[PDB]
RNA sequence: ACAGGUGCUGCAUGGCUGUCGUCAGCUCGUGUCGUGAGAUGUUGGGUUAAGUCCCGCAACGAGCGCAACCCUUGUCCUUAGUUACCAGGGAACUCUAAGGAUACUGCCAGUGACAAACUGGAGGAAGGCGGGGACGACGUCAAGUCAUCAUGGCCC
C-alpha cells in the first residue's frame, strides 16, 4: 500500500481546484486546464507526488521517525485526529499555535501543566477541591488539551510535517522552514508551493479527498511500523 | 514613599510580634523604652555575628531574650564566655536576669536582614552595586526563595544624582496578606552618603 | 409562649407572644406610655395588623440600647420573629411586607481627614 | 583629642510622606517580524468594578498591579456564664468574646458565539463586590521634610 491509484482520486474529486482568478502562477506546471472557470489538477503529477511522499513516510516510519500531522480547516479537523491516533503520531487540528516548533522550549511548560493535571485527575484530587474550583481546574484541563492534545506526547521536534492546505497553514510552513525540517504538504491550485519539500497538488477542500489523503498517509506510516517490527527476532 | 511595611501590615494575620510581654498603661512606656535600648545595644554590639531576629519577651521581671543569628558560634564564644558577658550586660541595664537563649539560622540566604546587611557591607567595601545586587538575587533564588526583590537607592557608584535601582525574581506578591514575605531595610554608609538597601524575600503562604 | 428576638441599628428587643386580648407591654410599661412617637407606635403595631389580628395576641417586650425609632424597628423585627413561630403561612405575607429582613444599616464610621463618614472639608482651587 | 550646633545645601542623600490614583494599568522572558528605533504579546468580538473573564488571534508564557487572603458590621450554631442577664435561684434570653456555619451565579426562566456574561425569580438575615475600612503597581512632580531621625559635603 505505497502506491495510490488515479481512479480513487478521480472518484474523490482530487482534481477540482479553485476559480481561475485565485490561482497561484507558481502552480501552473501541474494544471491540466480550466473547465467552467475552475482549474483542473494534473492527476499524473498528483499520483507521482503521492508515490514519492508515501515512500518517504514509509522510510521514516521504518526508521521510527516522527511525523506531525497538521490541519485545522473544517475539512480536515477530525480526520487528522483519527488517522493520527491510528498511526500513533502527533497531530494539530484545532489551531496551530504561533511558535509550536520555533518556540518549543516554552510550550514544554504548557504540556507539562496538562500532564500534571491529567496525573492528578487520574488518581483523583478533586476531593480537596470545592465544587466550583474543581470545575475551574477541569475547564483548565479541557481548554489546554483542546489546544495541545496531539503534541502532548511528541517530546521534541518532529522529523517531518504533513500539512493539509499550505495556504491555511502558512504559519506552520514558515516555522518548518525556520527549523529546517521537511514538509510534506498538500497544495490546492491557489496556494504557494514553496518551502514544501514534498509538494502534493490536490484539492484540499473536499471532505472525501482530505480523508483519502490522510488515510493513505496513515496506512503508509502503519506499514512502515509493521516492517520495522520484523527485526525483533 | 507609598508602600506599607510588609512586616507591619502582616503583624497579625500571618506574622507575630517580635516582642511578647504584657504591661500596665503606666509601666508600658518604660518597658518599651528599655526594650528599645536593649535592641539598639544588641544591634550595635553583635554587629559582627549576623543576628536578624532579636526577640524580647519578659515574663514577670525576668526576661528571655532570643537572638537568631547565622553564626551562633562567634557570638557565644569559647566554652560560652562572650555570652555570659552579654548576659550580665543585659541584666545591668534591665531589671533582673535576662536569659538570652540563642537560636541558629540554618538558611542565611532566606532571611532578608542577612541579605540586606551583606549587600550593605559589600557596598561599604566599594563593590559594584549592580554586582552585589545580582549576587544577592542569585544566592537567594538558588537557596530556595520563592521570590526575592532587592532595591538599592542612593548615590550609586558616587553618582551626583541619586537613583533607585532594583531587581526582582520569582513572585514576591506584596499585596497578598498571607504571603510570608520577610522584609528588611538597612543603610550602607558609603563615602558619598547613605545608600538604602531594601530586601523582600517571599517564601510561601 | 412564642419568643422572638429583634435587632435594629443599635437597639435589641426581645418579645414574648402569647394568645390573649391584644395588650402590649414594653419594658414593664404600656406601649403608648413608652413610645411618645406616633410613627414608632405604628411601626410596633404594624406586623400585628397587616394580617388582620391586632387584638389577638398579648405581647411582652423588653428593649435595650438604641434610640426611639431604633427600638421600634427592633420590636417590629422581634414581633415578626415570634409571629413566624406559631404559623408558617404568615411568613410569605411577612416577607412581602419586608418585616422579616433585619435592616443591616449601621452608622457609617467617621473616616480620616473627612469631617464625617462622607463629608469632606471645603476645597479651594487657589 | 574633642564634644556641641533646630548653622547651610531636600538641587549631594537614606528613611518617611503627599500626589496623579484604588486609576487599571505597567512590564519581562522565549518565539516571530522589521536594516533600525521598535512591534507583537497587551490588538479584535463581547463582557466586567477591574489587562475581570471568555472566545478569536504569531504568539506562547510569566511578573507587579485588579480580585482573594486581613479587620469591622449584618443572621445563626457551639464552648462559657461573672462584676453580665431575669423566661419560668434559674443556665432560658440579651450581652460579652473566642471558635465556626452560611453566599457559591448554588437552583429556576430567559437573552447571549452551543461562551464569558447579563436580566428577572425563588429560598434565605444577607444576592451577585451584602455595607465600611486597611491594603496604593512601574513610575510623575530635581513634589515635602538636612527643624523627628540618620547622613556626604560646606561652615562656628
Amino acid at each position: 500500500p505505497t502506491k495510490i491509484e488515479m481512479r480513487d482520486l478521480l472518484q474523490a474529486g482530487a482534481h477540482f481546484g479553485h476559480q481561475t482568478r485565485f490561482w497561484n502562477p507558481k502552480m501552473g506546471p501541474y494544471i491540466f486546464g480550466a473547465r467552467n472557470k475552475i482549474h483542473i489538477i494534473n492527476l499524473e503529477h498528483t499520483v507521482k507526488a503521492f508515490n514519492e511522499a508515501l515512500n518517504y513516510v514509509n522510510g521514516l516510519a521504518s526508521k521510527k521517525n516522527k511525523v506531525l500531522f497538521v490541519g485545522t480547516k473544517r475539512a480536515a479537523s477530525g480526520i487528522i485526529a483519527e488517522q493520527a491516533t491510528r498511526a500513533g503520531m502527533p497531530y494539530v487540528d484545532h489551531r496551530w499555535l504561533g511558535g509550536m516548533l520555533t518556540n518549543w522550549k516554552t510550550l514544554r511548560q504548557s504540556i507539562n501543566r496538562l500532564k500534571e493535571l491529567e496525573k492528578q485527575a487520574e488518581d483523583g484530587t478533586f476531593a480537596k477541591l470545592t465544587k466550583r474550583e474543581a470545575l475551574e481546574r477541569t475547564r483548565d484541563m479541557q481548554k489546554l488539551e483542546r489546544s495541545l492534545g496531539g503534541i502532548k506526547d511528541m517530546g521534541g521536534l518532529p522529523d517531518a510535517i504533513f500539512v493539509v492546505d499550505v495556504d491555511h497553514e502558512a504559519i506552520a510552513i514558515k516555522e518548518a522552514k525556520n527549523l529546517g525540517i521537511p514538509v510534506i504538504g498538500i497544495v490546492d491550485t491557489n496556494s504557494n508551493p514553496d518551502n514544501v519539500d514534498y509538494i502534493i497538488p490536490a484539492n484540499d477542500d473536499a471532505i472525501r479527498a482530505v480523508s483519502l489523503y490522510v488515510t493513505a498517509m496513515a496506512d503508509a506510516i502503519i506499514a512502515g511500523k509493521e516492517y520495522a517490527q520484523t527485526q525483533a527476532s | 514613599g507609598q508602600k506599607v511595611h510588609p512586616i507591619g501590615i502582616r503583624l497579625g494575620v500571618v506574622k507575630k510580634h517580635n516582642a511578647n510581654w504584657y504591661a500596665s498603661p503606666k509601666q508600658y512606656s518604660e518597658y518599651l523604652i528599655n526594650d528599645i535600648q536593649v535592641r539598639e545595644y544588641l544591634r550595635k554590639k553583635l554587629d559582627s555575628a549576623m543576628i536578624s531576629n532579636i526577640m524580647i519577651e519578659r515574663p514577670t521581671g525576668a526576661a528571655k531574650i532570643t537572638i537568631a543569628t547565622a553564626r551562633p558560634g562567634i557570638v557565644i564564644g569559647k566554652k560560652g564566655e562572650d555570652i555570659e558577658r552579654l548576659q550580665k550586660e543585659l541584666t545591668k541595664m534591665m531589671g533582673v536576669p535576662a536569659q538570652v537563649n540563642i537560636e541558629e539560622i540554618t538558611s542565611p540566604d532566606l532571611d532578608a536582614r542577612l541579605v540586606a546587611d551583606g549587600i550593605g557591607s559589600q557596598l561599604e567595601r566599594r563593590v559594584m552595586f549592580r554586582r552585589a545586587m545580582k549576587r544577592a538575587v542569585q544566592n537567594s533564588m538558588r537557596s530556595g526563595a520563592k521570590g526575592i526583590k532587592v532595591e538599592l537607592s542612593g548615590r550609586l557608584g558616587g553618582a551626583e544624582i541619586a537613583r533607585t535601582e532594583w531587581y526582582r525574581e520569582g513572585r514576591v506578591p506584596l499585596h497578598t496578606l498571607r504571603a510570608d514575605i520577610d522584609y528588611a531595610s538597612v543603610r550602607a554608609e558609603t563615602t558619598y552618603g547613605t545608600i538604602g538597601v531594601k530586601v523582600w524575600i517571599f517564601r510561601g503562604e | 409562649r412564642n419568643y422572638g428576638t429583634g435587632r435594629r441599628k443599635t437597639s435589641t428587643a426581645r418579645v414574648f407572644l402569647a394568645k390573649g386580648t391584644g395588650s402590649i407591654v414594653v419594658n414593664g410599661k404600656p406601649l403608648d406610655e413608652y413610645f411618645s412617637r406616633e410613627t414608632s407606635r405604628m411601626v410596633v403595631r404594624q406586623p400585628l395588623e397587616l394580617l388582620d389580628s391586632p387584638t389577638a395576641y398579648d405581647l411582652y417586650i423588653t428593649v435595650k440600647g438604641g434610640g426611639i425609632s431604633g427600638q421600634a424597628g427592633a420590636i417590629r423585627h422581634g414581633i415578626t420573629r415570634a409571629l413566624i413561630e406559631l404559623d408558617d403561612t404568615n411568613k410569605p405575607a411577612l416577607k412581602a411586607a419586608g418585616f422579616v429582613t433585619r435592616d443591616s444599616r449601621q452608622v457609617e464610621r467617621k473616616k480620616l481627614g473627612l469631617r464625617k463618614a462622607r463629608k469632606r472639608p471645603q476645597f479651594s482651587k487657589r
